[PDB]
């Protein structure tokens, strides 16, 4: 986490404009649309047949929602990644058996989901301070398992 | 491999980008030069600077190929065979570094074409764009 | 693409491995769990421990399906059909882990096979694994 | 390092058997041999044409030998490979031009090499403390790219 100054300031300001309820919707349902593999941790989430079933799933809208909630509040400790993650974690580790590839997955389609939405707003600068908060937010992710 | 709606996905979007192809192949190289600086080392001899003309230069380069990719779907492998064997043979770039252009290609389509840029097209864009990286690898060894 | 030299390489490699292919395949998953324990995730269900039957058992299951690759080598995409199928639709296992059973099966093989696991055997099997990864999850999406 | 004071022995123990000499020849050759594209920094050293070729170039033995000295040396800083390796993390970069993926591609080409030599007492553990210090290795090579 080698985040300048400015690089925190244009993250923190572009999350200012983040409806973090649809944003976390898409990304989950964008996730499992473009790596079908990842639904192999919800399959009591019923219909993923399709990408209509899957972006319209209340399940997915509810769960992508919780997500992105905790993802934000890791957005307010951004000096202490790994602390703010720790019981989730261990969480992922021990119960739901999460490969951490899939925290990587997530972190490139929220980037291109941010791109979606702000449009020309997502300059390359800001696109290169969202990289390095998804990877430490991964990682944060990560450092539980064992 | 690429399905019938895959190929529908890929020819609608890349239709969009139309005559913007150079413009959006620069500003992937860009995205790409900011958020994974190892990628540099491949562009020694470049001027990486914003605005640089070596930058506009390739990104238009890059983009012909994708473009010529699109046109000859079912043929990639006998489209691309040439920048196969210059990638493969002198360029000789690591594979990893293909997953991260490919990456900073689909957001800058995102960036630009948002009604087109729904789920179903992401994912055919993905497809595609691994399929081609394939290809510019399949020679390496 | 594997070559004609590759191809025999590989054939006069496994052929060494013999009927030890099994306490190899588990030899290289325990390798592999311990190097990696983010792979452990995909085997909840096993008992872990070294020595484990279960262990062991799968082990053969992998090292026995690496032999039919290996007698295929010709069609492997044929050969592997049911297995590219359970990996795509059923285990669903993240790609980047092929990589590191691969990995791990090259030290296994090392390791044991001192006399054969020569550069131009070891460039050979390396490609064959990786052939046997691209197979096994070209149905993923 | 996340190095435990028995992976740390474990470590430091194997490496007291090692030939730096003939290691470091066959870790470099059996690289440019597998990972046929990172011959494109040893142009100047010649013929890479054949496996046989490439094993025998003295040039890469000699360079093979530089380098597992360096790593040799780092594995004294274990605790700092960061600061023990950032001047040459700058080299690297900043004249050298190499993609760090390189770093990783030789560190898992070594445990190979390690394998190779020491059969039966290269075991699981002794392998998974190796791939901690390759990684790290790498790591701390990698840290000074800008
Ligand atoms: C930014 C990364 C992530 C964050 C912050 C996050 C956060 C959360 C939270 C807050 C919960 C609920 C905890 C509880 O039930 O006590 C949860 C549950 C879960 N997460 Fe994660 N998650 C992340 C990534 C992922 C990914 C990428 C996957 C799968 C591809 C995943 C799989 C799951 C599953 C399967 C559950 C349990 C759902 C259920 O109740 O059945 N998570 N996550
Ligand atoms: C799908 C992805 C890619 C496409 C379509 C592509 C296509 C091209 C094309 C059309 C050229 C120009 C060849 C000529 O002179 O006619 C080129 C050159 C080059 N590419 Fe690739 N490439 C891709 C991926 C990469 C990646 C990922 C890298 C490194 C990060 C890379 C590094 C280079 C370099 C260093 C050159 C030479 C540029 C010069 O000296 O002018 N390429 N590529
Ligand atoms: C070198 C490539 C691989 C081969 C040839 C291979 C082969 C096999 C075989 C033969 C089976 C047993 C099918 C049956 O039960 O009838 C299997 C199952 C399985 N594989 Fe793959 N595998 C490979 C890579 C992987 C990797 C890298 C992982 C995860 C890290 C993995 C995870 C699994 C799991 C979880 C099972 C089911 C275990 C059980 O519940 O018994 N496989 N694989
Ligand atoms: C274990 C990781 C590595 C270590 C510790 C290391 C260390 C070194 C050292 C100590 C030098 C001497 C140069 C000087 O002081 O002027 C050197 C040079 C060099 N290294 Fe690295 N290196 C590593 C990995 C690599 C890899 C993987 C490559 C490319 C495949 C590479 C490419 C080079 C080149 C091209 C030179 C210049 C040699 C010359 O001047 O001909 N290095 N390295």
């Amino acid at each position: 986490m080698h985040l300048t100054p400015e690089e925190k300031s244009a993250v923190t300001a572009l999350w200012g404009k983040v409806n973090v309820d649809e944003v976390g919707g898409e990304a989950l349902g964008r996730l499992l649309v473009v790596y079908p593999w990842t639904q192999r941790f919800f399959e009591s989430f019923g219909d993923l047949s399709t990408p209509d079933a899957v972006m319209g799933n209340p399940k997915v809208k509810a769960h992508g929602k919780k997500v992105l909630g905790a993802f934000s509040d890791g957005l307010a400790h951004l000096d202490n990644l790994k602390g703010t993650f720790a019981t989730l974690s261990e969480l992922h580790c021990d119960k739901l058996h999460v490969d951490p590839e899939n925290f990587r997955l997530l972190g490139n389609v929220l980037v291109c989901v941010l791109a979606h939405h702000f449009g020309k707003e997502f300059t390359p600068p800001v696109q290169a301070a969202y990289q390095k908060v998804v990877a430490g937010v991964a990682n944060a992710l990560a450092h539980k398992y064992h | 491999v690429l399905s019938p709606a895959d190929k529908t996905n890929v020819k609608a979007a890349w239709g969009k980008v139309g005559a913007h192809a150079g413009e959006y192949g620069a500003e992937a190289l860009e995205r790409m030069f900011l958020s994974f600086p190892t990628t540099k080392t491949y562009f020694p001899h470049f001027d990486l600077s914003h605005g640089s003309a070596q930058v506009k230069g390739h990104g238009k380069k890059v983009a012909d190929a994708l473009t010529n990719a699109v046109a000859h779907v079912d043929d990639m492998p006998n489209a691309l065979s040439a920048l196969s064997d210059l990638h493969a043979h002198k360029l000789r770039v690591d594979p990893v570094n293909f997953k991260l252009l490919s990456h900073c290609l689909l957001v800058t389509l995102a960036a630009h074409l948002p009604a087109e840029f729904t789920p179903a097209v992401h994912a055919s864009l993905d497809k595609f764009l691994a399929s081609v990286s394939t290809v510019l690898t399949s020679k390496y060894r």
